[PDB]
């Protein structure tokens, strides 16, 4: 299957073997800051624009089983 | 009517020849009178050899 | 079943393994000079057995 | 070794990178463990 | 051994997984300009002897500028 | 890549030659038309002098910025899907929406 590793074999090439799938260990640390949180307690500024940001990120994901129900997107 | 005659038998496109000698005949009946007379038998003779009635 | 199995390796490495190209062109049909898709190109032979 | 996740079936082998451009698996001539081959760590291996 | 020299070519270029059907006949107009790219083109490769007889260099490529279409 | 300008840059060309093997490919060595490209732009600043010139085209086809009418049609299936009790806002918004694509 695609993304998974294999041995070839030196002398004649054919595929052999398979190896483990490689993910990468630097990916995992990256991932979660979200703490300590930033809230909107110490980040701000510019009201307009953090109001339209937690109207098309924050809310939908929240209220997500009533976009389904009204169909549109 | 000069580039149909060349063009007509002796290089044998006959698309070619009859366009000229539309416009020649045409050109030709206003001035001319043995001119144009000419002009229309050479339109029919394009079309005789590519053998279309 | 087993048998089978492990035994077509027995056979590829025999027959040698493939290396792969892509056809650059088409001069006779007993020769063919063939592209490598790793890149240096070289002559092929058709059989007549395709 | 760019990365360490193969043990495939022998004690484990990762893959490591020779600066041929060519990738390889290793075995014990020493020993062979999750800390003798790293994420960083670099190898001695064999040509043949 | 030795290969021609056709063999080896690029496929990245142009014409050489394609070529021209057209011809004169298949067009109309430009009949003037027909004969003087057809003079200076298709006659040398054909033909280099004729060139030679008469005595002159045989023709020099042509430049193509003019009206879109 | 496409249009060169009097000078362009050297990236120009080198992604422009993708274009231009597939258009060839398609008309005027051929007088076919089942196998047939239709090519979109959206923006001016860079279409090539190629293309412009036929055998690679015949005609230009203008695919203009929704109408005055045109506009509250699109409203009207948009809104649809969408629960609602009826609205009569359709033409308050094609004013607003004067230029919106």
């Amino acid at each position: 299957k695609p993304g998974d590793l294999v041995g070839v074999n030196k002398d004649s090439y054919l595929i052999l073997e398979t190896l483990p799938t490689e993910y990468d260990s630097r990916v995992k640390a990256m991932e979660v800051d979200e703490r300590p949180t930033e809230q909107y307690s110490d980040i701000g500024g510019l009201d307009k624009q953090i109001q339209e940001l937690v109207e098309a990120i924050v809310l939908p994901m929240n209220h997500k089983e009533k976009f389904e129900n009204l169909g549109i997107q | 009517m000069q580039s149909g005659i060349i063009h007509a038998a002796e290089e044998k496109d006959w698309k070619t020849a009859y366009s000229y000698f539309y416009e020649a005949f045409e050109g030709y009946d206003s001035i001319d009178s043995p001119k144009a007379i000419t002009s229309l038998k050479y339109m029919l003779l394009c079309k005789i050899m590519l053998n279309t009635p | 079943k087993q048998y089978e199995k492990s035994e077509n390796d027995l056979k590829a490495l025999q027959s040698v393994g493939q290396i792969v190209g892509e056809v650059l062109k088409q001069l006779t049909e007993e020769k063919f000079i063939v592209k490598a898709t790793n890149g240096p190109r070289y002559v092929v032979g058709c059989r007549r057995q395709l | 070794c760019t990365k360490i996740i193969n043990a495939d079936s022998e004690d484990p082998k990762y893959i490591i990178n020779v600066k041929q451009f060519a990738k390889f698996v290793v075995d014990l001539s020493d020993q062979v463990a999750p800390t003798d081959i790293e994420e960083g760590m670099r190898v001695g291996v064999d040509r043949n | 051994d030795v290969l021609p020299p056709e063999a080896d070519s690029s496929i990245m270029m142009l014409t050489s997984d394609q070529k021209p059907d057209v011809m004169y006949a298949d067009i109309g107009g430009m009949d003037i300009q027909k004969q003087e790219v057809r003079e200076a083109v298709e006659l040398p490769l054909t033909h280099f002897e004729l060139y030679k007889q008469i005595g002159i260099d045989p023709p020099r490529g042509v430049l193509m500028y003019g009206p879109p279409g | 890549g496409g249009r060169r300008f009097s000078e362009g840059t050297s990236a120009d060309r080198e992604i422009q030659r993708t274009l231009m093997e597939l258009l060839n490919q398609m008309d005027g060595f051929d007088t076919l038309h089942r196998v047939k490209m239709i090519m979109a732009t959206n923006r001016p600043d860079t279409l090539d002098p190629a293309l412009l010139r036929p055998g690679r085209l015949d005609r230009k086809i203008h695919i203009d910025l929704p109408n005055e009418q045109a506009r509250l049609d699109i409203l009207k299936i948009h809104a649809g899907p969408i629960t609602k009790h009826g609205e009569i806002d359709y033409e308050a918004i094609v004013k607003l929406s004067d230029g919106f694509n």
